[PDB]
């Protein structure tokens, strides 16, 4: 799914077919470097784009004074009562008004969705 | 002419008294507004 960079000129690698051994290869086009491929996948396109927003949510968001916060929903890691919640905060998110919660208190930085 | 000169007798006006409702009406309006706000809060929570 991702890209891998060349090991000799530090350039971008491209997929190349091995005619003899029938094994997928990544060969840099600006030199002769070749490396074996492990994932065996080249192009991945998620039309629904259902990527979990929890990965895109930054823990320091909990520092925001402008964000609403609730005592009802506790954290799952430390069980801290205080939690800050906000919506998708993103465009092209299909139709989703669901809430994303971030646990406050330092060093926790936990993000969960209900 | 004739209606203006009769209005000279009866007269017309606007004022504070025309814009003020009964206290029962104010309470009913406030109750309706509170109910509406509660319903909107319920809808927002349901969407959440
Ligand atoms: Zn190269
Ligand atoms: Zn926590």
């Amino acid at each position: 799914v991702g890209i891998r960079f060349c090991q000799e000129c530090n350039n971008m690698l491209y997929p190349k077919e091995d005619k003899e051994n029938r094994i997928l290869l990544y060969a840099c086009r600006n030199c002769d470097y070749q490396q074996e491929a492990d994932n065996s996948c080249i192009y991945v396109n998620k039309i629904t784009h259902e990527v979990d927003e929890l990965t895109q949510i930054i823990a320091d968001v909990s520092q925001d004074p402008t964000l609403p916060r609730t005592e009802d929903h506790p954290c799952q890691k430390c069980g801290h009562k205080e939690a800050v919640f906000f919506q998708s905060h993103s465009a092209r998110a299909e139709d989703a008004m669901r809430l994303y919660y971030v646990c406050t208190a330092p060093h926790c930085g936990h993000r969960w969705t209900e | 002419t004739v209606i203006n000169n009769w209005l000279l007798i009866e007269g017309h006006t606007i004022g504070i008294g025309d814009s003020i409702a009964d206290s029962k009406t104010y309470q009913d309006i406030q109750n309706t507004i509170k109910k509406a706000k509660q319903d909107v809060i319920e809808v927002i929570e349901k969407a959440h």
